[PDB]
RNA sequence: GUUUAUUAAAAACACAGCACUGUGCAAACACGAAAGUGGACGUAUACGGUGUGACGCCUGCCCGGUGCCGGGAGGUUAAU
């Protein structure tokens, strides 16, 4: 799955590919693709809110169901498929009575294996139920922050939550970021860790790799003028100043959180 | 904007006074809430963006008596 | 075929569903043409140690000839079914019928 | 906040009082309930000098029939539907919701609000002592049982 | 690869890689008097900021100063 390339050029030198024979070689489900067009970081007043975004391959978007509400209908598997959206793969599964969706592909998903959603579902990877009927201690993903919301926990390849407490109406959950969080026991989650674990092993290798996702080169603050940069300035090399975002706010630890609003079902914040 | 729908008031200019009295120009925003308000005439609740003030008043008047003021100056709810 | 010696302790407060549960599981092995051997219900009995702050709890033994598949979706249930705390599997390398 | 009561309020009321409540508590809750109204002078005189006894015969004729419960027991303790798998273990919890419309007909008899569920929505198979709040001090005691099917 | 259009193409910038740090999602952050928008139709294997800059072998001591993080007993301390 992780191949390193050869030496035949600088910038391929590096490359260590993340490759899947199980991904899908052709085209996706057209009914379930949409338009997703680029935004260069810009917003509606279309100025950079966000940087170095823009540029990249242009990508379809990929309806894919989070909300795993086709309860009771058996669905199997049939393609693995590569969702250029998100770090994971993605499945198209096809319902009993010929609905055919994209759900999250979790760790041992493949073609032909059996997925269902509901209160009554089985205890397998890829079956989503609530966070009610999951035992205790059981690795789950796809968690719903509110129930019937969606989905917005442990989506990324490889990661997974863990149900470690249940009090009743809540249940406590382990997030990959370390933070024991309080949702609602009716909220739903998807069986199993996310697939694609060795997605974090793959090497760029080159400048270029980067470009093509979309990435615009990051300028270091203290590379620019006082003007530009709260860093910048100097006869050569100067800080002189404790880090600080371009807009002065400290970097390197200084917490930004602040709600006041969801602190009640913050268990104990990450390490 | 951020008027008040039953007494009008609105946000006023003034100045930040320092402790050397440096005066920098500021604005006195009213202190609006939109509120839900049971109108026992017509079975309904009408919200409304009032002033804290404004809903003093409409505990001092009735809610029908100032919607009747509203209504007569154009002001739709 | 491999002899297996199954005994299972349920909730001393679901004991009197108990019945259910050893009917429901002697048919999945009959169902997949196993035979059962021994029945023993021990019943509600003290613990030697507290189980998950419990004691009385209701010891089911049952002495089984079934297939390897049937056995592990056996331990399975028995895993996801809250209402047995420590189930307990043991080849015994031949039917045993004689009580306890 | 000065308010005239318009009925038997828990800890303040004995319908036709001026206590001085604060203003959240009449705006939000007392008048739009049909519980007190503001105490002006204009409702004072209209209060007093002519509903002092009929809105008492009003309240007193519909604690009537509301404690009138005759839902204490409606057939018997009684049996509702529910999926299920072993073990008990509801799968689909019972609720305000679905106790209402099957301990009536159709619900159409007892509105849903009125149901009072110590224990919280039922998330097994058995019966529950249930409580039923059909009026301000009206306590209906229906034992529901819920059944796997 | 990029750069001072029009005296500087470089050892400067970027870079893949590395590390720290923030961020549990109505995310942090940014643009907006606000609505809202980007982040992202993404969800901690993600995103932002900061520094360093393939790779190899490594990265030692100091928390006194400044900053940041945590604690709150005590002292001081605003409006009221
Ligand atoms: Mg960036
Ligand atoms: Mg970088
Ligand atoms: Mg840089
Ligand atoms: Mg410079
Ligand atoms: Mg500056
Ligand atoms: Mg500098
Ligand atoms: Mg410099
Ligand atoms: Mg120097
Ligand atoms: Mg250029
Ligand atoms: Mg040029
Ligand atoms: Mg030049
Ligand atoms: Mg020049
Ligand atoms: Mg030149
Ligand atoms: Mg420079
Ligand atoms: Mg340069
Ligand atoms: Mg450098
Ligand atoms: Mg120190
Ligand atoms: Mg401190
Ligand atoms: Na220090």
């Amino acid at each position: 799955a992780v191949v390193k390339c050869k030496p035949t050029s600088p910038g391929r030198r590096h490359v260590v590919k993340v490759v899947n024979p199980e991904l899908h070689k052709g085209k996706p489900f057209a009914p379930l693709l949409e338009k997703n067009s680029k935004s260069g970081g810009r917003n509606n007043n279309g100025r950079i809110t966000t940087r170095h975004i823009g540029g990249g391959h242009k990508q379809a978007y990929r309806i894919v169901d989070f909300k795993r509400n086709k309860d009771g209908i058996p669905a199997v598997v049939e393609r693995l498929e590569y969702d250029p959206n998100r770090s994971a793969n993605i499945a198209l599964v096809l319902y009993k009575d010929g609905e055919r969706r994209y759900i999250l592909a979790p760790k041992g998903l493949k073609a032909g294996d059996q997925i269902q959603s509901g209160v009554d579902a089985a205890i397998k990877p890829g079956n989503t139920l609530p966070m009610r009927n999951i035992p205790v201690g059981s690795t789950v993903h796809n968690v719903e922050m509110k129930p019937g919301k969606g989905g917005q926990l442990a989506r990324s390849a490889g990661t997974y939550v863990q149900i470690v407490a249940r009090d009743g109406a809540y249940v406590t959950l382990r997030l990959r970021s370390g933070e024991m969080r309080k949702v609602e026991a009716d909220c739903r989650a998807t069986l199993g860790e996310v697939g694609n674990a060795e997605h974090m092993l793959r090497v760029l290798g080159k400048a270029g790799a980067a470009r093509w996702r979309g990435v615009r080169p990051t300028v270091r603050g203290t590379a620019m003028n006082p003007v530009d940069h709260p860093h910048g300035g100097g006869e050569g090399r100067n800080f002189g100043k404790h880090p600080v975002t371009p807009w002065g706010v400290q970097t390197k630890g200084k917490k930004t959180r602040s709600n006041k609003r969801t602190d009640k079902f913050i268990v104990r914040r990450r390490s | 904007s951020r008027v008040c729908q039953v007494t009008g008031k609105r946000p006023v200019t003034g100045n930040n006074r320092s402790h050397a009295l440096n005066a920098t120009k500021r604005r006195f925003l009213p202190n609006l809430h939109s509120h839900r308000f049971w109108v026992e005439s017509e079975k309904r609740f009408v919200t409304l963006r009032v002033s804290a003030k404004g809903m003093r008043v409409i505990d001092k008047k009735g809610i029908d008596t100032v919607l009747a003021e509203l209504r007569a100056r154009g002001e739709k709810y | 075929m491999r002899h297996y010696e199954i005994v299972f302790m349920v909730h001393p407060d679901q004991s009197e569903q108990v019945p259910g549960m050893i009917e429901r599981y002697t048919a999945a092995i009959t169902g997949a043409e196993g035979k059962i051997h021994r029945l023993e219900d021990w019943g509600r009995r003290q613990l030697a140690y507290p189980i998950n702050k419990l004691h009385k709890a209701h010891y089911v033994l049952m002495n089984v000839e079934a297939p390897q598949e049937v056995i592990d979706e056996l331990e399975t249930t028995f895993r996801f079914n809250d209402a047995v705390i420590r189930s307990m599997v043991m080849r015994t390398k031949h039917a045993v019928t004689e009580a306890s | 906040m000065q308010v005239i009561l318009l009925d038997k309020v828990a800890n303040l009321g004995s319908l036709g009082d001026q206590v001085n409540v604060k203003a959240g508590y009449a705006r939000n809750f007392l008048v739009p309930q049909g519980k007190a109204v503001p105490a002006t002078k204009k409702n004072i005189e209209f209060f007093e000098a002519r509903r002092a006894e009929l809105e008492a015969k009003l309240a007193e004729v519909l604690a009537a029939a509301n404690a009138r419960a005759e839902k204490i027991n409606a057939l018997e303790t009684v049996t509702i539907a529910s999926k299920a798998g072993d073990e008990g273990k509801l799968f689909g919890s019972i609720g305000t919701r679905d106790i209402a419309d099957a301990v009536t007909a159709a619900g159409v008899e007892v509105a849903k609000s009125e149901v009072r569920l110590p224990n919280g929505v039922l998330r097994t198979t058995g019966e529950h002592e249930v409580s039923f709040q059909v009026h301000s001090e009206v306590f209906a005691k229906v034992i529901v049982n819920v059944v796997a099917e």
